[PDB]
């Protein structure tokens, strides 16, 4: 009965979009900004199952808030693109894509097209890059006390920051065990072989990182034994059960003696199975699937060890740890896949229950790090800190450079921009200092965080780095002095800038280049 | 992208359901101008009608 | 389009037509292989194969090049075993050929329909001077034959 | 305001707002849990939706049994159990902590200082008092007399007296026979069942096992004076390929024999039970038992009762370690190595029977690592009581053994920290001297609460006893029936020391971390759905 | 009969023949014995055959 | 022989309870427990599903567990809630959340313990147990994780007994949970290994029958529950009431199972339809057979023209003569014999109850192996693998103590599982690029 | 971006009837993995997979590869629907059971004989079969695209092969059938990791990888 043309598609237009999405982003940067520098406070959240997320990290923040806005659902999504790229860094991100957002509406409203601020952005990104890497500093990693450091300034704006001398450690130590060359010349820091266990109760001090794994198993036979100093460890995938076929089998039966010896022939293939293994004489044995009430008869005789049940995720650990390798049919067992590297093997109670341990390795490529302290929700928030860390280490042992940190570096380079914009000639000029400017937001916003003058402060920092040698000082964030950053003692990696830099401006230019919206057309 | 754009609104008048294949099929022909025809395609017909309006 | 995978152009094709399955050996009275001892296994391994094989060699002694198969519903028409063998003496093969249209076919190009592999024989090809598949520029893909030495009147 | 503008339902409680809601709400949790504190503490009663009943006085029961829907109310739950299953007491002591640890704290903000400063406060606080409480610990022998009074000390305030008097001789006694030299203590070994019959004061201690069923054929003994234990969990029961398999036959006189045959897989392992059973046993004078993890079918059971061979079936998994040390055989699993070295003794096995429910009692082992505690009571909320304050007082002896060091209780332990933090706050720089001045008045609330709910005075009495310690440096106390000032040590009043030192630092933790909170704000996705 | 699977098989023409005298006369001589021992009343758990 | 049933979360519970409630009403038992029938046909075999106590008591071998007294104070104050034994009843006092991860490590491992004692005692008072019955959902938290657990501990207890299971499959078209996908991949991949078959059912047809072919526009779960029950008591039915040969559930495994891998059915019910149809409709043999291979009497999401059936199962209940029964089903295996099986002829099982489920004139059972499951399980598959690249909601899994390679360890067994379906129809098997060059 | 978009062209043409060269586009696989800015967008002198290696403990780099292209399933044999398994002697059954698991053994012995070290299938690959590739120290990867195969065989020289079976009754695997390439590197993307193959030496390939702020800008570039 209707004329229609396209069946319910709103569609909006205009000035008031480019105006929308920039008032959209800036709206998530103001929900973020108090989680700045060593004074930030924390904030909790509340999920749908129940659970309570306190936490101060940027990227845990935005991952619990729901927004049906086109324009806010980018700046969520490069927040996870930061975390599992770099891991650090989360937050200045944010807060510089607002504010790098916000100073743009100033052009637009004087009539200037997109596409001219679009060339001016990416064009003084350039020599953001090319500045940061002059005024980059060489690191030596066989210094332990200058990688301490590092550890040291990216971990005393979290919670852990009262324990700072034993977390830096911690961080340190696995990070230095799991790296592996291997065949060819493929160097790797993978982070799947260093466990993160939590056990509530106890201390925050009791916190180590065992040479080893650990394993939340018991022996099957209570009778096997539980204290071993060195063992000799099989590994195994199969399932030590006579189960069946699948080539669609049935027996048939018209004697007396076959059903009593099809039984009997399934206890000897068992037997052939267990007097295999013992054939290479280990002390324990590790298997992925069930073991057979007969099996383990057979090898509780000859003074095994067995195990149940572990998770293909902890076999590859303990196979990197210990030095086996995994077989999955015992009648080609050799001595070159039997693991001798261990050093002890413990079953203890942690509170009503039975865990194990693996430790004291010749040479573990993999770790567990053991974690005791309050509750669940504080031990939450203490693996996050620490897996940042653990990432902050390896960007440094993959390109080991430092910048200084407070805020030094964006002045350094808002300095070198300005200078450099006063040889160009054209409308260009224009946006091409507002985005240096646009790095001072954050001093800006650590001197807000600390209590002091925003006004008083920055100006005094500002005329400083017009001199000609001192582009290392930055702002303290505990007591509001502009400080120079070498005895301080503040650096990060250099990774960790580039990055930051580089998605602020991208994502800019992508919400600068929008017309219109259109909107439910049900795919 | 002309052509991506047109594929994915919903579209039900017959008139208008010609030219969004007609964008689709010069994807697939060449592959690039699918918004050079479109616009063509539409001022033709209404250059065209003011034509017919007149006793033609 | 054709199913095998490497040959698009043919030329002076012989263009045989078969109406029989490629697969292994099916009877319609309901029946089971059964095996009982280790040694069978292998021997149904072997005996399969070979009972492929001997097809494919009796078509290509006949200097066969292009074969078009005939739908099948009840059991499969071409094995995956058929259809390595056919590549590696150069066969042409097109499957699924609608059972409504065999006889516009063979109007066309005067060969004759066969359905048992002892009637194979080369009295029963056509002849072609060209056969190719053409690839339209995004629509598709088209198959051509042209160039019958005995054409009909279609 | 910045939150509402992307997602309007969202609920959000901003700087003043967020400290206003956690404070007021951990004070809740303090106004009803501080009737606990003490052996005159009131008991509450709890009934679920089904209409059930269950009377307690303990801290962590009480927190999960109580209708609440708080998210401040959550992680305080979720750390009184974390102090519930390690320590296994002192969760009542947590709650009133935390919640006048808040008060403190939020009585010096509201005059416009900054949180940080007090957080820094507890820290510097925290390490002193961790360095105190380190001098203050009595080392001992831990002979038999003194885990009377420390199990004592757990057992009075979570039973009425004369039942207390009972179950400290069983827990003591208990830990004691399980315990070898340094190898640690090792629970689970320490049956606990309750039996629905006669006064609760007939809690004893039973030398051995009890077993929740018993034998099933008629014919079987219901005492045995003399016996052989044997103990497998191999199965007597019929069983079939595991391949698929069927019978074929021709006739009826074949069908017989088919049926004959399918049962002598099980049929020669019953033979090889009874064979040993003569070897052994000889003569008709002594006893043999079977007990098996697994089921025994009815024609098994018959041929085991024509020669009077006791069986049980399907034991539970645990009992299949605690026999073998309480009578001293081996639990195999296969019949093909049986020989004598492998039967445990007992010198006692008799059956009872409680209306619907049968027990079996095995006794009088010669040197037994394991005990039972069985429990007896005329209501099930009577049951469910005695069975929680029989936990608290294994864990309070357990710890007492594992540490070396017992430090005195009654209230005596904070004030002397509380006497120690005052002169060391002059030492300290800046306002964080406020910070250590709301810790020492945190940790008199145990004093407090003692003296208010055994209706005393609690300025007038505190007083008094902060009037001693300063001029006798003797370690004094609250005595809960005069009021006066009391010797900790000399009167028998003991408090586990790992108790102390890790309510100490779960507490600090927590209100440090609740205080530093910005916003309370619930933005995400409304219901996982 | 077998607790397991079981069914009567038959391959010659005797066989079908026999095997429905074959069952009824076991069951005479079963029941017989029983009398032997002097039983007048017998009591039982499950189902009764005809 | 003995079986016991468990049910778990809220799906199971429900059922479960109706199930008790359409037995108790054949077998003359009381909501007290006394029985009042005079026929000695239905006391025969009336101790395979019960157990009988002093006094002529009889009671359910029945274990009900939840993480939330919520629902089953339901049940316990509901109708028959006085028959169930008392200790039976285990509950926890939070819940689950759904979140997988919760209910399979961290509170249904704290559980189980005392779970598992309860089993212990029921399977103490039978001569000689042969199997058990599981009813849960694959949606739950609780029902996706605990139910795994629960099957784990059980496998290792017990070594060969059989594990018959009754789950209900999700209908992603009401996808409910937004996270759903990750529940139903993990528990699937545990079930193949560790159960002997499952049968399954979507709320989709339990939808569809109820409202389009009888009425009530607006059907609630209530009536859900008795269109499933009426299933339940089915495959069930025959075990409960003798027969000329004894089919115990162990024959079921060899005789409907030809591959241990591909063991899950699809069940049918014939006799319901429209209440005016079920008056004018001449409920007669052949067309009530005709049922069975119909597009309407299915319950699963899957196409059977577009697929190949392995093997059937037909179950009669009532009190007929022998020749028509054979003569319809004579007509019926012929007539659409064209879609019938590719390599495994005349796998009709034929089974007759004299006494019908109590209410109706005529019933049947039927029970098929369809090659169009993996038309399901595909779907499944399809919108997982959609989720897993974003990794949206992945920190609720992972931050839980679970490793992330378990969500890629369960999308290979699913790839797995698909082509084992696939490779049995030999159709399926049958380009966009211009490379079609020499060779 | 010209001079990446011109190089991939140019490097993919190919000669043809008479005198017609051919430059099949849509040839060239790109992939798209957020990260770094669009200006570290790398070209690959080869192609590139996504994919990972089936299994952890075997190597992660090849220095010069003998690639082996399959398109069938390497899991434990099993015999067809229509033929069924009795058995009446029972000591048969042990020597029934093994040839199972033994058929797939010898087909992999005659496979890494000639001198395999890369392996591709299409099809599954069984847990077991894995650990053969493990102690040889070779590669194996699973479930592949049909089109990614297609390539790959194409440009490294490799013949794809659907069985074993040659004219003859038995199974044989020459080595005039096996691709060469200069290098197998699994490299890591962003938390992720893929396959790639080097300087394939039968003719040239090339693939594209985009970076990009996030997938929404990456999904652009790709367009
Ligand atoms: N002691 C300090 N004084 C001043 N600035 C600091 C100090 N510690 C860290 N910062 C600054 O904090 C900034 C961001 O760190 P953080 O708060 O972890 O946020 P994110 O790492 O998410 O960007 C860095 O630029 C660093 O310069
Ligand atoms: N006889 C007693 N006289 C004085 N104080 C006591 C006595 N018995 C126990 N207390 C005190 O009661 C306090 C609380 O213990 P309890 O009531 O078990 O709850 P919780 O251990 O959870 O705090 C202990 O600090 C202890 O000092
Ligand atoms: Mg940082
Ligand atoms: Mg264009
Ligand atoms: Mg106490």
């Amino acid at each position: 009965p209707v004329l229609v043309l396209s069946q319910n598609t709103k569609r909006e237009s205009g000035r008031k979009v480019q105006s929308g999405n920039i008032n959209a982003a800036k709206t998530i940067a103001d929900i973020i900004r108090t989680c700045l520098g060593p004074k930030s406070m924390m904030k909790m959240l509340l999920d749908p199952m129940g659970g309570i997320v306190m936490t101060n990290d940027g990227n845990a923040i935005l991952r619990e808030i729901q927004v049906q806005h086109p324009a806010a659902k980018s700046m969520i999504e490069i927040s996870r693109t930061q975390d599992e790229e770099v891991g650090d860094g989360t937050t200045s991100v944010i807060i510089l894509a607002g504010e790098m957002l916000s100073v743009a509406e100033h052009f637009l409203e004087q009539q200037m097209h997109p596409t001219v601020v679009i060339s001016a952005y990416r064009k003084a990104l350039d020599d953001m890059i090319s500045t940061l890497k002059k005024i980059s500093i060489p690191v030596d990693i066989s210094d332990s006390d200058m990688m301490l450091n590092i550890i040291n300034s990216s971990i005393t704006t979290k919670a852990i920051s009262r324990w700072s001398s034993l977390a830096c450690n911690i961080a340190l130590d696995a990070v230095k065990m799991v790296q592996f060359e291997e065949n060819g010349r493929k160097e790797i820091d993978i982070k799947k072989y260093a466990r993160v266990e939590k056990i509530p109760g106890g201390i925050i001090e009791d916190s180590c990182v065992l040479r080893g794994v650990m394993i939340n198993k018991d022996v099957t036979h209570p009778r096997m034994r539980r204290y071993i100093k060195n063992p000799r460890i099989v590994l195994l995938d199969s399932s030590l059960e006579y189960k069946k076929g699948e080539s669609q089998t049935d027996i048939e039966i018209t004697r007396e003696e076959d059903f009593t010896r099809i039984l009997q022939m399934e206890e000897e293939y068992i037997q052939q199975l267990c007097e295999d293994i013992i054939q290479l004489k280990p002390d324990v044995v590790i298997t992925e699937k069930g073991i057979s009430d007969l099996a383990q008869h057979y090898l509780m005789r000859a003074n095994i060890t067995a195990i149940r049940r572990v998770r293909k995720t902890d076999n590859n650990r303990i196979a990197r740890a210990c030095g086996a390798r995994i077989v999955s049919r015992p009648e080609e067992l050799r001595e070159d896949d039997v693991g001798t590297g261990a050093g002890l093997l413990e079953i203890k109670k942690i509170g009503d229950e039975y865990f194990t341990f693996i430790t004291d390795c010749k040479d573990p490529k993999a770790c567990t790090i053991l974690l005791r302290g309050a509750s669940k929700e504080i031990l939450s928030e203490v693996e996050r800190n620490l897996q940042d860390a653990m990432q902050v280490c390896r960007n440094v042992l993959l390109d080991p450079q430092l910048v200084p940190g407070g805020g030094a570096s964006e002045m350094a380079v808002a300095h070198a921009l300005t200078e450099k914009s006063k040889a160009m000639t054209g409308v260009e000029q224009w946006p091409y200092r507002a985005v240096a400017q646009a790095l001072e937001v954050i001093p800006r916003t650590l001197i807000q965080n600390c209590g002091a003058s925003t006004i008083r402060l920055l100006t005094s920092l500002r005329a400083k780095h017009t001199q000609e040698n001192c582009e290392t000082w930055g702002v303290n964030g505990e007591t509001g002095t502009l400080v120079d950053m070498k005895e301080l003692g503040i650096w990060e990696p250099l990774a960790v800038k580039l990055q930051t830099y580089k998605t602020a401006v991208e994502t800019a230019v992508l919400l600068l280049r929008i017309d219109d919206i259109v909107s439910g057309h049900k795919k | 992208d002309g052509a991506t754009i047109l594929k994915l609104l919903e579209v039900e008048h017959p008139a208008a359901k010609v030219l969004c294949e007609l964008a689709d099929l010069q994807d697939k022909e060449v592959g690039d101008g699918t918004t050079s025809v479109v616009i063509i395609a539409a001022e033709l017909l209404k250059n065209a009608d003011e034509l017919v309006k007149q006793k033609i | 389009k054709v199913s095998n995978s490497g040959i698009t152009r043919v030329e002076k094709a012989k263009i045989g037509l078969i109406q029989f399955c490629l697969s292994a050996p099916k009877t319609d009275m309901d029946n089971q292989i059964v095996v009982s001892d280790y040694a069978q296994m292998d021997r149904v391994l072997r005996e399969e194969r070979a009972y492929i094989l001997n097809l494919v060699k009796q078509i290509k002694k006949t200097g066969c090049n292009v074969l078009l198969i005939q739908k099948s519903i009840l059991r499969d028409a071409l094995s995956d075993l058929a259809l390595h063998f056919l590549n590696k003496m150069k066969i042409m093969v097109i499957k699924d050929i609608e059972r409504e249209d065999i006889e516009f076919i063979c109007k066309t190009i005067g060969t004759k329909p066969v359905a048992h592999i002892d009637q194979f024989t080369a009295d029963m090809l056509g002849s072609a001077e060209l056969a190719e598949e053409v690839n339209l520029n995004g629509s598709g893909k088209l198959l051509k034959i042209t160039g019958c030495a005995s054409p009909g009147k279609t | 305001a910045a939150v509402k503008t992307l997602n309007p339902k969202a609920e959000v409680a901003r700087a003043q707002a967020a400290l206003a809601v956690n404070i007021s709400a951990a004070r809740g949790l303090q106004d009803v849990l501080r009737t606990n504190l003490g052996p005159k503490g009131t008991m509450k009663m709890l009934v679920s939706g089904a209409g059930d009943i269950k009377l307690t006085k303990d801290g962590n029961v009480l927190l999960h049994e109580m209708q609440i829907q708080h998210p401040t109310a959550s992680l305080i739950a979720k750390v009184a159990t974390a102090q519930d299953d390690i320590t296994g007491d002192g969760t009542t002591s947590n709650v009133l902590i935390i919640g006048e640890l808040l008060k403190q704290a939020d009585l010096y903000i509201s005059e416009g200082l900054h949180p940080r400063i007090i957080t820094e406060g507890f820290e510097a606080a925290k390490e002193k008092a961790l360095q105190f409480l380190e001098e203050v610990k009595v080392s001992r022998e831990m002979d038999r007399e003194t885990l009377i009074d420390v199990a004592r000390t757990s057992l009075r305030t979570k039973v009425h007296a004369e039942l207390a008097d009972v179950l400290t001789e069983a827990v003591v006694d208990s830990i004691l026979a399980i315990k070898k030299q340094d190898e640690p203590i090792d629970l689970f070994m320490i049956e606990i069942m309750e039996m629905k019959h006669k006064s609760e004061t007939d809690t004893s201690l039973i030398r051995g096992l009890v077993l929740d069923h018993g034998a099933r054929h008629p014919d079987m003994k219901k005492r045995v004076e003399d016996a052989y234990i044997l103990t497998c969990n191999v199965s007597l029961e019929y069983e079939k390929t595991e391949v698929n398999s069927g019978f074929f036959y021709k006739s009826a006189e074949e069908r017989e024999k088919l049926v004959k045959a399918e049962r002598k897989f099980i049929e020669d392992r019953v033979k090889k039970i009874i064979e040993l059973k003569r070897k052994v046993c000889g003569d008709s004078d002594k006893g043999f038992v079977v007990i098996n993890q697994k089921g025994i079918d009815p024609f098994s059971l018959d041929a085991l009762s024509k020669e009077g061979i006791v069986a049980l079936r399907r034991a539970k998994r645990r009992n299949m370690e605690r026999l073998t040390l309480a009578c001293g055989g081996v639990a195999l699993n296969s019949f093909d190595d049986l020989s004598p070295d492998c039967l445990g003794h007992a010198g006692l096995v008799y059956e009872y029977t409680l209306g619907e429910e049968k027990f079996t009692f095995i006794e009088k082992c010669n040197n037994p690592r394991s005990v039972t505690l069985l429990i007896k009571g005329p209501n099930k909320h009577t049951l469910t009581q005695i069975k929680d304050a029989v936990r608290d007082g294994l864990r309070a002896v357990k710890n007492a053994i594992d540490d070396g060091c017992v430090v005195p209780g009654a209230g005596a332990v904070e004030v002397a920290m509380a006497e120690a933090l005052i002169k060391h706050k002059p030492s300290v720089k800046g306002r964080a001297q406020l910070g250590v001045q709301a810790f020492a008045d945190a940790l008199l609330i145990i004093p407090k609460v003692l003296a208010q709910n055994s209706g005393f005075d609690l300025q007038e009495t505190l007083v008094k006893i902060q009037a001693e310690h300063s001029e006798s440096g003797q370690l004094v106390g609250v005595d809960l029936n005069t009021g006066e000032p009391m010797v900790a040590a000399e009167v028998g009043v003991w408090d586990n020391y790992c108790v102390k030192k890790q309510l100490l630092h779960s507490c600090t933790v927590i209100a440090t971390n609740i205080l530093l909170v910005d916003e309370i704000m619930r933005a995400g996705m409304s219901f996982l759905k | 009969i077998t607790e397991t699977k079981g069914t009567v098989l038959i391959k010659t023409a005797e066989e079908l023949m026999n095997f429905s005298k074959g069952e009824e006369n076991l069951m005479d001589a079963q029941v017989k014995a029983i009398a032997d021992t002097g039983a007048n009343v017998v009591v039982t758990g499950g189902k009764v055959a005809d | 022989r003995e079986i016991v049933h468990i049910q778990a979360g809220q799906c199971g519970n429900q059922i479960g309870a109706k199930f008790w409630e359409v037995i108790s009403d054949e077998h003359g038992i009381d909501p007290t427990g006394t029985y009042h029938g005079d026929s000695d046909l239905q006391l025969d075999r009336i101790s395979v599903y019960y157990n009988e106590a002093t006094g002529g008591k009889y009671v359910p071998r029945a274990i009900l567990v939840d993480l939330e007294p919520g629902t089953m104070d339901s049940v316990r104050s509901g109708p028959f809630g006085q028959i169930f034994r008392p200790d039976n009843f285990v509950f926890g006092q939070s819940g689950a959340g759904n979140n997988w991860a919760k209910g399979h490590y961290t509170e249904g491992a704290e559980l189980v313990d005392s779970v598992l004692d309860v089993v212990r005692k029921e399977a103490e008072s039978c001569d000689c147990l042969q199997g058990f019955q599981l009813t849960h959902s694959l949606g739950g938290g609780t029902g996706s994780g605990m139910g795994t657990l629960l099957i784990s501990k059980i496998r290792e207890e017990y070594p060969d007994r059989i594990m018959n299971t009754f789950s209900v499959v999700p209908s992603p078209k009401v996808s409910d949970t937004v996270v759903e996908p990750y529940n139903a991949t993990l528990s699937v991949h545990q079930l193949v290994e560790n159960t002997d078959e499952t049968y399954c059912i979507d709320n989709e047809a339990l939808y569809d029958i109820c409202f389009r072919t009888l009425k009530l526009t607006t059907p609630t779960y209530g009536d859900l529950n008795h269109l499933v029950s009426a299933t339940m008591s089915g495959v069930t039915t025959c075990l409960r009431f003798p027969g000329q040969l004894n089919a115990d559930l162990r024959k079921l495994a060899v005789n409907m199972v030809p591959f241990p891998r591909l063991h899950f059915f699809m069940p049918g019910f014939a006799p319901l339809t429209s209440r005016g149809s079920q008056q004018y409709r001449a409920l007669t043999v052949p067309e009530l057979t005709q049922q069975v291979f119909d597009a309407k009497n299915m319950m699963a999401a899957c196409d059977p023209r577009h697929g190949r059936y392995l093997t059937v199962a037909a179950v009669f209940r009532g009190r007929m003569s022998m020749k028509e029964v054979d003569e319809q089903m004579l007509n019926v295996q012929n007539k659409n014999s064209s879609y019938f099986v590719e390599w495994i002829p005349n796998n009709v099982k034929t089974a007759v109850c004299d006494i019908p489920p109590r209410g109706l004139k005529m019933a049947v059972t039927f029970i098929g192996n369809s090659t169009a499951i993996q038309e399901l399980f595909k779907r499944i598959s399809e919108q997982f693998t959609a989720m897993f690249r974003r990794k949206a909601f992945l920190h609720w899994y992972t931050g839980e103590g679970m490793d992330e390679m378990e969500f890629t360890e369960a999308e290979s067994n699913m790839n797995d599982l698909v082509s084992e379906y696939q490779q049995y129809q030999d159709a399926t098997a049958e380009f966009g690029e211009e490379a079609e060059e020499e060779a | 971006f010209a001079n990446m978009v011109v190089d991939a062209v140019l490097a993919i043409k190919y000669t043809d009837i008479r005198g017609q060269p051919r430059y099949p586009v849509n040839s060239v696989n790109i992939l798209k993995a957020h990260g770094r800015s669009q200006m570290e967008s790398m070209l690959i002198s080869g192609y590139a997979l996504n994919c990972v290696v089936g299994s952890q403990g075997m190597p992660k780099r090849i220095v010069n590869a003998k690639i082996a292209c399959l398109d069938f399933s390497l899991q434990k044999t099993k015999m067809k629907l229509g033929v069924q398994v009795v058995i009446t002697d029972p000591e048969k059954l042990d020597q029934i059971r093994q040839r199972e698991s033994d058929i797939t053994k010898e087909r992999i012995q005659k496979i890494l004989a000639t001198g395999a070290n890369v392996i591709l299938t299409t099809g599954g690959i069984d847990d077991m079969c894995l650990k053969y590739f493990v102690e040889a120290g070779a590669m194996a990867v699973r479930r592949v695209l049909k089109r990614d195969l297609k390539r790959i065989a194409k440009a490294s020289g490799a013949t794809i092969l659907s069985t074993l079976a040659n004219l003859e009754g038995e199974e044989t695997f020459e080595a005039a059938m096996l691709g060469q390439a200069e290098e197998v590197v699994q490299e890591r993307i962003c938390d992720d990791e893929l396959i790639l193959i080097k300087n394939t030496k039968a003719r040239t390939s090339a693939s594209i990888i985009l970076r990009g702020a996030n997938d929404f800008m990456c999904d652009e570039m790709e367009r």
